């Protein structure tokens, strides 16, 4: 069954960058594509951005159009995002989420983030606080 | 930017009522709208991934319709485990929103 | 084959096309002169024989007015050949309407899925899905619902390089939805025959009973037999 | 006649049908030689001659020649035909989901009601009616209700030895429905032509105005004139 | 041209027409004699040559043996031309109840309006516009609501002598709709190239974008080449 | 006008047989399919049974689908209907209905039941008591 | 074995309000619905033999309407001849069933 | 833009004939069609009838069919309406209302009356009274 | 001679409520309603040439619908300037009549 563990907690002091990463294990990697989505504590979800490997296409939301990159690893099977410049509101459980329908055909793109993202990781709580 | 709205923020309901979440769209989603439900620190897990294709692995109670503009979820009906928050998500195009999640709670 | 098992609802880019909207030298000398590129024909009605061994003229006149009245045959026939295809050309484009898919994989002969944007066609390719793991479900009735059940057959299924199991429902030309969506209200006394791959699967009451082959069920024969007899290979004999 | 009046609803027992999915030695020697089953056949262009009277040699050249090329048209034509016949079939198939009994009735050049189980079409014979009885109503209007009325005319009609007289509604192709639901809301100034055995029914404001023959109204030229131009039969002058 | 701009729902007066419902002596003498209007062909199989220069009755039998042959490819090729045609009747008969304008327009080759009354089809003229001052809007979204908006594009244009200018709603075919009622609910992404004229109106968004030539948009190639292959002019040499 | 005389009333002692009879006078017996439908006195009509005379093919209900026996005799142009095994709760007025449509056309069954029943008989009230 | 359950076991309207008798089913009738009509020691008449289609020699007050699950019959006006129970019967495949009479009654 | 000016007010004695003109100014007269509708004092608005100058083909409302005569005046590029017989009941506010789409395109007649009326007149004031 | 009938003789709404007006008829008109409004002492303006369909230089709070039988005109937002008569014409076919004006008021 597809499992993608996300990293552990990191309290981050403001200004600071994190890293988080997302490992897939028991499917396809670069074919898929995992979407970020953060939940601020007591806040509905908000996604924050997705990318496919295979294709290195990452579409990011406006708010952090700016400060966030999101990279993922083949090799390592592993997808990262990178928050910068970080500030108090940007505490949340960060989470990576892989699309239920295959995004990439060999070179084709497909609309596999038209049905949703099935497998959700664990999630990591990044705390930015001094 | 596509902008979803669910109807209800909370609803609370007796164990084997019905209960109808719905997530309205500036645009046409196009039958691209996905129901999530999320426990206190949990993952959400998807219910609906299409406007009514129920995801396998899921109690059928958790029922999905509509198309475009309006959409609904109805849980025919509530049981204690059905106590969660309730996430419409566009997927029709980028940025991807989420609609302010539902409180289900036990009347 | 032409039309493996597909997922058609996937491809992001198609192709736009669009329908089209628009689709000998005689003189008289009763002998008719025609001009050739190497020599002038001559041909005479009365005479029955045409100029470029008596029969030399007879046997150039014979294949010459066979040519004549063959390529007026054939340019009639073409004539009308192209105001039928203007018509099957309206067809088509009505039936697009109707359904662009099956329409558009007809006019290429090869499975493609096919939207109408405005009166532009974007035809795109299909997402092709392993044969093998392809498989019917024996329930076609909606779960948690005895009034709807699934219109057609659900079929589970697999990407070519994906490990995981998708749950899709059978179309036409066997072709998969990933969204489930397709269904109606239960029927009393309700039997349908799916063909799916090489097999005609037949569900009773909304639950499969028998796997037929093709062949089991009698095919239409909408086909026009146009009964050409080619021309017979005459020896002709030698005579004095 | 080819579509009598009849009842298609009735047949208990249909036949399942499906449409298909799926629908020369020469050797150089410029001479060359073509294989016969009793025969080898020589063909020089430059030589004009075809071996098997100096003519005869010509006149084999010109018939194996015209042979060859009218063969080859054929081919061509024929390969045509194939595919057009093809669509034809995807086009027929298409329309039998939008009306199944007027396709399957031409497809059969004979009146037979058609239902599409699943992607079969189950085809079954219609109930014919007397025909000396079949009278259509001068009334459309749906009583009790002035804002519906029928859409199509109701007829009075009897089974061949039943004595008994059913109503019905006229539907196209002379098919009577046993059941009038066919209604639709009344209209200002509506005037409605149908077509019932050999004569054209007027219906003015849902009312019978005129009986007019099929003549009466004129017949759209659908047909394409091929204008096959049969060859000509000449007869060959002897001449030295 | 064949489809100017024009309005096909002012016409007052309109032809009713309806679709037509129902669309050689030889004797043995091998020697078979052929009765022709000034002779009496005699054609011998084993003779090889035909009796109305032993070559002439060889020259008669070889035009003789392929007028036989031919004719009756050209039988065969009608009979399945005039089976093809009741065939394609019955299918132009169903378009028309799914659009009779476009089926209407296709069977008399110039834009026609055309409306279904009952059985009969009501045929009239359009009311042709001035091309030069036709002209869409780039606006496609319905003034007062953003959730509805014009699923086809808005124009505006003036009659031939009339100075007053009209607000229209392209349709297909250069036919402008005085009544702007076709209108669909906004869509996200939505991109749709609509022709008029000569030009290809791209629209993003219900906003106009861009205006490509036709040549922009790839042709499908519905029409079936039949590669007739009209009969070669062979000069045959003389020889001994 | 087609008419269907039944037969007259019949108290039958608990265990006995009643065959109640159904004369068609004024159309095609065989084609058309006389319906058996019984009414319990102070109950809504039940469906007993029905029987098409020319392909001699009888339905029954489930409940008498053992105890009931509907023949048909074309020379008196009579169905009659059985029921063996009488008891008390079998006392009710039973009642001949001839279907609306034709059933059958030559050798070709058709689906005239589809259209319910037209002509109804007088109805034998048969009561079942010692 | 199709089941036909009819909504109102009794109506009672004044004489010419509209009467509504409703019909449902557990699968599809497909328009093979007949409704019947029955006076007090009387022989069932038929009314619609369709599930809309009207039998001649029924007051055109009589009305019907409804296809697969749902059925209708409506009365345009209770008259004192309309006083009667009213039966639903299905006609798409044995065993037919007749549903429980419908008592409409002077109010 | 198309402009229709109406007569002056006239008070007529009961039995009188009024004829009221429209001159037509900014647009093809003849082509498009002039409705003539009456609105009496705290009444709602009354069609009395409509001409086409082109093929002078004038329909008028049955209360007026026999004393209402409406003519039309290429030339002049007017049309007029006379009503005979005036009664107390005829005093109103009468109007030409210019049909909005073209009623002839050359000697075919169009339904241009079904779009409605875009241009009216001023009106005139007829008081019947003596 | 069609008869058109407006369901509402005088309609009272506050400045931004929506009002609706009706127009139904005995026979089908086929899209082929208008829709006017008239002020006191001034001619009858067009508001809505077709069922639908909107004339130029009306402001688009205006909107009209329907066809056949039944056909309404509804105001987005009633403003001072909305305080006039509305009169729904047939135009269907001769003779053309007028439906009585429903006079549109603040409230
Ligand atoms: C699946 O994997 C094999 C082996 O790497 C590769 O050849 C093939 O192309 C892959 N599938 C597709 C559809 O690319
Ligand atoms: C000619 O064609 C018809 C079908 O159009 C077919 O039934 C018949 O057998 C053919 N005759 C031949 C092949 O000689
Ligand atoms: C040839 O065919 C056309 C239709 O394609 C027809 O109008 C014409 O009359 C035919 N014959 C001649 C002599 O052109
Ligand atoms: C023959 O017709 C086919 C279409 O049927 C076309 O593709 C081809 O180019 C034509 N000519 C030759 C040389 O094959
Ligand atoms: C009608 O009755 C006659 C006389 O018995 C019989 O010959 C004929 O076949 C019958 N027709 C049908 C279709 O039952
Ligand atoms: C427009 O006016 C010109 C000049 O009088 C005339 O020749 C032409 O036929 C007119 N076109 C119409 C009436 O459509």
């Amino acid at each position: 069954q597809v499992q993608l563990v996300q990293s552990g907690a990191e309290v981050k002091k403001p200004g600071s960058s994190i890293k988080v990463s997302c490992k897939t294990s028991g499917g396809p990697f670069s074919t898929y594509g995992i979407n970020w989505v953060r939940q601020a504590p007591g806040q509905g979800l908000e996604w924050m951005g997705w990318i496919i490997p295979v294709f290195d296409t990452s579409s990011f939301a406006q708010r952090f159009q700016d400060r966030l990159s999101i990279t993922a690893d083949a090799s390592t099977s592993t997808a990262y995002m990178e928050l910068r410049s970080l500030r108090s509101e940007d505490t949340a459980v960060y989470y990576c989420a892989r699309d239920r329908v295959l995004g990439a055909h060999g070179a084709n793109p497909l609309n596999g983030h038209h049905y949703g993202m099935d497998v959700w990781g664990q999630g990591t709580t990044v705390t930015v606080s001094s | 930017d596509i902008q979803i709205t669910q109807s209800p923020s909370s609803v609370s309901a007796s164990v084997g009522d019905r209960v109808t979440i719905t997530c309205r769209a500036n645009l046409g989603i196009s039958d691209w709208l996905a129901w999530y439900q999320q426990k206190p620190g949990r993952a959400p897990k998807l219910l609906i991934y299409a406007a009514s294709s129920l995801e396998s692995g899921v109690p059928s109670r958790f029922s999905g319709s509509g198309s475009g503009i309006y959409f609904t979820l109805t849980i025919s009906s509530l049981q204690p485990e059905d106590v969660a928050t309730y996430f419409c998500q566009q997927a029709n195009s980028f940025p991807l929103s989420f609609g302010g999640g539902t409180r289900v709670d036990i009347a | 084959t032409s039309f493996p098992f597909r997922v058609c609802e996937l491809s992001s880019h198609g192709d736009l096309f669009r329908f089209s909207s628009d689709i000998e030298n005689h003189t008289e000398g009763s002998t008719i002169a025609t001009e050739t590129g190497k020599s002038i024909h001559f041909v005479t009605d009365e005479g029955t024989s045409s100029f470029v061994n008596p029969a030399t003229v007879q046997i150039q006149f014979a294949y010459d007015s066979l040519r004549r009245q063959i390529n007026r045959m054939l340019g009639d026939l073409a004539r009308a050949w192209c105001l039928e295809q203007k018509r099957q050309n309206m067809v088509l484009r009505e039936l697009t309407k109707i359904n662009p898919t099956t329409v558009m994989s007809s006019i290429y002969g090869k499975a493609v899925a096919a939207k109408r944007l405005g009166d532009v066609i974007s035809v795109s390719q299909c997402v092709p899905v392993n044969q093998a793991t392809v498989t019917l479900r024996k329930s076609m009735r909606v779960p948690g619902s005895e009034t709807m059940c699934y219109s057609r057959p659900l079929v589970s299924f697999s990407f070519i390089n994906d490990t995981k199991t998708y749950e899709g429902q059978l179309g036409t030309d066997n072709e998969i939805f990933l969204t489930k969506k397709m269904t109606e209200v239960c029927q009393a006394t309700s039997q349908y025959y799916f063909q799916s791959g090489n097999e005609i699967h037949v569900y009773n009451d909304y639950h499969h009973f028998k796997t037929i082959e093709l062949d089991g069920i009698a095919t239409l024969q909408t086909f026009i037999s146009l009964n050409t007899s080619l021309i017979e290979n005459i020896d002709f004999a030698s005579l004095e």
